[PDB]
């Protein structure tokens, strides 16, 4: 009875939800019309009704409709519940103000109510999985208000975020550095830990590893879905060292403002490349510590690892896991901080990952999913805060914000909060005396 | 670019 | 024979001990009789 | 103060009636019909 | 004649019928599909990599001293902690799964002390060939037909 | 086994009884031609409750249709279930009431009542033992408000020991289509109190409300509202017709709900109502029926129970259910919000469990509630009546039919006594 | 959800809007007598943006036309309109059309800036409907006179519209002379081109894509200060009849025909100016890696001609339905401080409009 509740807010939330739930119905045998042709591991993500139908434990909420009508009219119309496909009436317009004070206020009650009806049917519910972005209006405003409206109700339960972090060199919008700082200021006091994954880094992964030119969003969303399925592999399938949802908090975050770990998936390889090289345990975890296989563009050569956690999955025995982690530890290139001499967490599942028909990945025997909490994330925050320091220096784009329930003082207080984080992230990097 | 006379 | 997680799934639905896996099984008494090892 | 509804539920307000295929309001419910679940009469 | 044959269609979702609509020279079905049709995997492939047991390569006969790869010929700790009579004096899983001639099997079964008859030996040999795909019998197979 | 005689007075009563007989023939397996095509052997033993037996194995409903014009009886004889009714049970007048209560009660609604009495004695004597009568009418009209109360005032004096039950469509606050509506609404509760044992108040606004917020029908018709109240009507006599673990007829509810002979005004409701998109996806459990069967939005009367307080509460359940989780839930709802139940009575809720759900439904439940919140319904009809009675507006239509001015004041006094009596439990 | 009320003002605004309705009824698949013809289900999905139906499925556009009028009805799609919208009481019909709407998103205006109708009547129309409905966006497509009347309209336009484009018909002639090789450019072809680029910014409203962006997302994403909303349109995949099959229809070629100067729709050289912000909305099947790469490579190498103090000047939106025939197409809108080159030419040719134009030019000048 290990239940999980997945909430996908934003368009970046719902496309990722489409890929994730496609993989989820692929893992078990859930048909798009909801039937189970093989009539136990499915109930984590699939509530069973009295007519033989398995509805998912998903809540899709977005302020503009369009991408949710695509779900209501696509190939998965009869799988999802019509009532937990919550739609708005008009757009949030890349604005924190419209997603946090004016438009999100009228519709926070329906999503809160539906989340309560979802969690009332559960018995051993583990926690929540928030799928949102940082550069959006409904992905950053409504999500940040959802977090603080969910902390009051449920409290002692895991609140884990899967975030689309803004990219280092490339970007989509202009006002994104505003409403990424302004939602990470509100996130820090109501989120247990937040995994964040970039988009340009997945572009480089698809170009450099699968030899695929010009990847569309389906590739990135499928790799994100592979991570998300590997991170909840313990509840569904029994292994040797099961790592449930509560273990992520006590093993990753040492201080409540340092709850941002990375994410990486090691055996990203094609059918042609996989036939030409062997996939042993001694090298799959060595691909995880490569700077070029990380799915966030940051360089760990000037970033100290602080908390590490792999979830092994497939034909793996614990002995070569020990024999590979041991020889990973002795190398001087990766640096751990002095006060975390353990610095590791091992989980093992007995179910190998599946392959998607018509997909890009290859069906392999062993896979890992490593969640690294590094000091190198503070490099991304520095260059991201520099954008706010430059744009706000002469009041650019402020007039769209304050006229929708925002105030001029919220920029300075979030600026000083991120300055506080940018002085907090170096005290964990000094050498003790 | 493409300029104006070009 | 029924797994515990299946027992909780069956307890979530309102099964009146005749569809429940607690009190009902598909194996008959002959399945129990010849279920030895020597 | 009541259980919050959708933004497209039928109210008393005079909206413009559209076709069943253009996605304007309450189209998700209107495209489907009422269907019987079981046709077997239970015993006592 | 039959002015209408199949052309009676439902426009939306209601129960009333409308004629069939025409379209000359503006059909855009090929060019009006969407991205969301790519996510349509609805409920063959080889599996890539080495297994840890590594039971698909042939077994070695004289084991090297530098070899680390398992093959499944090394038993678990149930075998190395509580060996059987076969294990504790030398014969293993391999010699029970080695094909034997009918002369070899006949001397096997005579030396054990069961003294099968000729027709009974033919029946045992036929059953033991029956349980194999090709007919290569083994002593394990002989014990299996002898058990019942 | 105890048969029930159905009477239909007025145009609204005729349409509502047409849909009631359609749902009854649906759940009993009767075709529009009157024969039997159901599969169960359990639909045929208790068919004497509503259907008589004719030759050839066909059934006829035990219904009487009454109107002052033949306008709606021709429409009910050409519906999907028109020919099943009996031609001799069609008693109709020539001149319409014209939405006037006085001529529907005294002048032109008084000579036709002898034929209705003759037909009611004709079919109520053929049965072995009779439980009582059901009346379907609207208080805001002239046919079912005048003649529909003269029938009540003539049935009780012949059968005093039988149950008299009415399903009255009281006027709605906003959606009112008649100007003379409060007059006929007021003059009927005058003799609707001391002359019947049970009265269910169904409002058209509340039915539209159910069709909007629950069924999500953007263009409802009168047929859907009639179907809702017909499903309610079928859910209160289910233990007479079908066996179960704990049975309860209408006499059970009359004993178990009203504490005093003058306080017999209820409010109905139907539990398993869900939207079209969320019909396959909703788990039909007893907590699901209990949560929304007590909901304010699942009320057929236009009065919020949170304004008032619940005197007695009924709950008739259908299906294969477990009765630990009806007692547990119906004590839980009493103990959660104890300020909405009167505390001078230990429990308030009566439980009845039948075994057969309606066709196409896994489980079902019907709600009957005696609340002090219904006094708001008579506090608006009264205010309109006394607002229209001061300026003597629309009074000469009544005084020319043999009515004096003071019957209005006496009816207002009885209605104020009703309102004040319901006040003392608040 | 997001409905658009279309306003045609002036003489040329009527033609521009009528052939906009040509295009919009064309790729929605609408029969000129009013009915819809049926192939796909994506055409009749979001017709509430621009159309409201009569009985029997006849779709009439939400357009009211005010000024010529008889020549519109003699056109191809001249019978698509309702006769009561021939207003020549404009406030009454537009407020009735807004009242019948579900929740209005904004207004579309087509007019001119070189006559007594678009500048006189139309700007007063904007001043009235902005005051009545202050919580919407005023999209105004404005035809400006050539730099090589206008003053009396821009000084009241700046306070109202918050979203406007200059057309510069000499740049349309430059298109049809240089990059199209058409010997006889009709006025119809020129404002067909401007209709094609004007239907290119309302694509996310009517068709699903991979990155939706309505007109309000553009309004917040290209307006940094509440008066600088003068943009500079474009439309890339335009090639000659003798160069039809000589084109590889790819993202690189589309990017080059975005950020070239002759493709743009203003009579201004962008080198004196600097691009404050850029939005390139893409239509069709683009891999997002290619759009992603070429929406910043132009910034990385051409850095002396992009503005500082904005770390990312561009905005990307991607739909899934291209126009007719073509498979990949995209539309440019962008704020540049080369717009003032037109206004310096206008100002050289009562007093408060001149002073407002001078202050606006100086406001565009100090950010450069
Ligand atoms: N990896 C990945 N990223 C996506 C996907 N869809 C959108 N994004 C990212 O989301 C960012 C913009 O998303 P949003 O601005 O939040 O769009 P939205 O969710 O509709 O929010 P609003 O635009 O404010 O309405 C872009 O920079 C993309 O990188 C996706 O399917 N996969
Ligand atoms: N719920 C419901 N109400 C009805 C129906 N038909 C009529 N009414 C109501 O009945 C009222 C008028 O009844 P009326 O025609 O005067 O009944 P009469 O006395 O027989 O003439 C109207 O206000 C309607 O709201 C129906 O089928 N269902
Ligand atoms: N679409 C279109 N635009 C035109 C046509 N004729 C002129 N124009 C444009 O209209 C502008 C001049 O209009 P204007 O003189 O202001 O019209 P006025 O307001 O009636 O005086 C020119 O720059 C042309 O670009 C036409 O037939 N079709
Ligand atoms: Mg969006």
């Amino acid at each position: 009875m290990r239940e999980c509740i997945s909430i996908h807010v934003g368009q970046a939330g719902v496309q990722i939800g489409n890929a994730c739930w496609e993989l989820y119905c692929l893992e078990h045998g859930i048909q798009p019309d909801g039937q189970m042709p093989s009539d136990d591991s499915f109930n984590t993500f699939f509530s069973e009704t009295g007519a033989g139908k398995h509805v998912p434990r998903a809540v899709f909420v977005d302020l503009e409709p369009t991408v949710v009508d695509e779900v209501r009219t696509g190939t998965y119309r009869q799988l999802f519940h019509p009532e937990q496909l919550i739609t708005g009436k008009e757009d949030a317009a890349n604005n924190y103000a419209r997603g946090h004070y004016t438009i999100g206020k009228e519709i926070v009650d329906l999503v809160l109510d539906r989340i309560r009806k979802l969690a009332d049917l559960c018995t051993g519910l583990q926690g929540f999985l928030i799928f949102h972005s940082f550069g959006g209006g409904t992905g950053s405003g409504f999500a940040s208000l959802l977090m603080e409206r969910l902390s009051v109700d449920y409290g002692k339960k895991s609140k884990l975020e899967f975030a689309i972090y803004p990219a280092p060199q490339v970007s989509t919008a202009v006002v994104e550095p505003y409403n990424s700082i302004l939602t990470t200021h509100t996130t820090l006091e109501h989120s247990d830990c937040a995994f964040m994954v970039d988009n340009e880094a997945i572009y480089d992964i698809c170009r450099r590893n699968l030899d695929i030119e010009r990847p569309t969003y389906t590739n990135l969303n499928r790799l994100i879905g592979q991570i998300v399925s590997s991170i909840t592999a313990s509840l569904r399938f029994d292994g040797a060292l099961n790592v449930d949802l509560t273990e992520f908090q006590t093993n990753l975050v040492p201080y409540p403002r340092i709850h941002f770990p990375l994410a990486t998936y090691a055996p990203v390889i094609s059918a042609e490349k996989a036939y030409h090289e062997q996939l042993s345990v001694a090298e799959i975890t060595n691909a995880c510590f490569e700077p070029a296989n990380q799915m966030v563009k940051c360089d760990p050569r000037h970033g100290k690892y602080m908390a590490c956690c792999m979830l092994y999955r497939g034909d793996v025995v614990p002995k070569d896991v020990n024999a590979a982690i041991a020889t990973i530890k002795t190398k001087r290139t990766i640096q751990f901080v002095d006060w975390c001499p353990t610095g590791f967490k091992v989980g093992i599942n007995y179910q190998p990952p599946t392959v998607v028909p018509g997909g890009d990945l290859a069906k392999v025997q062993r896979a890992v999913c490593m969640l690294s909490n590094t000091t190198a994330i503070a490099e991304a925050w520095a260059r991201l805060d520099h954008k706010l320091d430059l744009m706000y220096a002469k009041r650019a784009f402020v007039h769209w914000y304050v006229g929708e329930g925002m105030e001029e003082g919220e920029f300075s207080e979030a600026r000083e909060d991120l300055a506080a984080l940018e002085k907090d992230y170096e005290e964990v990097g000094v050498d003790s005396v | 670019m493409a300029k104006r006379f070009g | 024979l029924p797994s515990l997680r299946r027992m909780d799934m069956d307890s979530v639905k309102a099964c009146l001990s005749d569809e429940h896996c607690q009190s009902t099984t598909y194996c008959r008494k002959d399945d129990f009789d010849n279920a030895y090892f020597t | 103060a009541v259980s919050p509804q959708s933004s497209s539920t039928p109210s008393w307000k005079i909206e413009t009636k559209y076709s069943t295929r253009v996605l304007t309001g309450n189209w998700t419910e209107e495209r489907r019909k009422f269907i019987k679940a079981t046709e077997k009469t239970p015993q006592t | 004649l039959k002015p209408e044959d199949i052309v009676l269609k439902e426009p939306g979702s209601s129960e009333k019928t409308l004629r069939t609509l025409l379209r000359p020279s503006d059909k855009v079905s090929n060019h009006y599909k969407t991205t969301s049709s790519e996510i349509s995997a609805v409920v063959c492939y080889p599996t890539y990599g080495v297994p840890t047991i590594r039971s698909d390569i042939p077994a070695p006969l004289i084991r090297r001293v530098s070899d680390r790869t398992s093959y499944g010929e090394e038993g678990n700790a149930y075998s190395l902690l509580h060996p059987t009579i076969f294990a504790q004096k030398g014969v293993f899983e391999r010699d029970f799964f080695k094909t034997r001639s009918k002369q070899e099997i006949s001397e096997i079964l005579c030396n054990i002390g069961v003294k099968l008859s000729e027709d009974e030996f033919e029946n045992v040999w036929n059953l033991a060939s029956k349980k194999h795909h090709r007919g290569e019998v083994c002593v394990e197979n002989i014990r299996s037909v002898l058990d019942e | 086994m105890r048969e029930i005689v159905h009477l239909q007075a007025g145009q609204c009563g005729n349409q509502i009884g047409a849909k009631f007989w359609e749902v009854i023939s649906d759940e009993h397996g009767i075709d529009p031609t009157g024969t039997y095509h159901g599969d169960s052997d359990l639909q045929l033993e208790r068919i004497n409750v509503y259907y008589n037996e004719a030759t050839g194995g066909k059934y006829v409903p035990r219904a009487v249709l009454v109107d002052l014009e033949p306008g709606t009886m021709d429409s009910v004889r050409s519906g999907p279930f028109g020919q099943i009714f009996r031609p001799d049970n069609f008693v109709f007048g020539q001149s319409g009431a014209g939405n006037n209560w006085a001529k529907g009660h005294y002048t032109e609604g008084a000579e036709l009542v002898d034929s209705v009495l003759d037909v009611v004695r004709k079919e109520a004597e053929s049965c072995d033992c009779l439980q009582g009568f059901q009346l379907t009418h609207s208080l805001g009209g002239g046919t079912g408000s005048g003649m529909g109360t003269l029938l009540i005032s003539k049935i009780r004096e012949e059968y005093p020991d039988r149950i008299m039950n009415t399903f009255s469509v009281v006027p709605s606050p906003k959606v009112s289509d008649t100007v003379v509506e409060p007059y006929n609404a007021t003059l009927s509760v005058h003799q609707l109190v001391e002359n019947t044992d049970e009265t269910y108040c169904i409002d058209n606004e509340a039915l539209y409300d159910i069709c909007f917020r629950t069924l999500k029908l953007t263009t409802p018709t009168y047929g859907d509202l009639n179907h809702l109240v017909s499903a309610t009507m079928s859910g209160v006599t289910t233990c007479l017709r079908f066996p179960g673990q704990l049975n309860a007829d209408l006499r059970k509810l009359a004993v178990n709900m009203v504490p005093f002979p003058r306080l017999h005004f209820f409010m109905p409701g139907f539990a398993p109502l869900t939207s079209r998109g969320s019909q396959q996806y909703r788990a039909l459990t007893v907590p699901e029926l209990t949560q929304q069967m007590f909901d304010a939005k699942n009320m057929m009367a236009a009065c919020d129970p949170r304004h008032g307080r619940y005197l007695t509460v009924a709950a008739v359940f259908r299906g294969r259910m477990s009765m630990k989780e009806v007692d547990e839930q119906m004590l839980n709802v009493q103990n959660k919000n104890s300020s909405y139940f009167v505390e001078w009575i230990p429990n308030n809720v009566k439980t009845a469990v039948c075994d057969i759900p309606p066709r196409g439904l896994k489980m079902s439940a019907t709600f009957i509630g005696n609340s002090t919140a219904i006094q708001e319904l008579f506090k608006r009809i009264s205010e309109q009546f006394t607002a229209m009675f001061r300026r003597k507006a629309f009074l000469h239509w009544y005084t020319g039919e043999g009515m004096d001015e003071m019957e209005f004041t006496e009816a207002e006094s009885n209605m104020n006594d009703l309102v004040s009596e319901y006040q003392q439990y608040q």
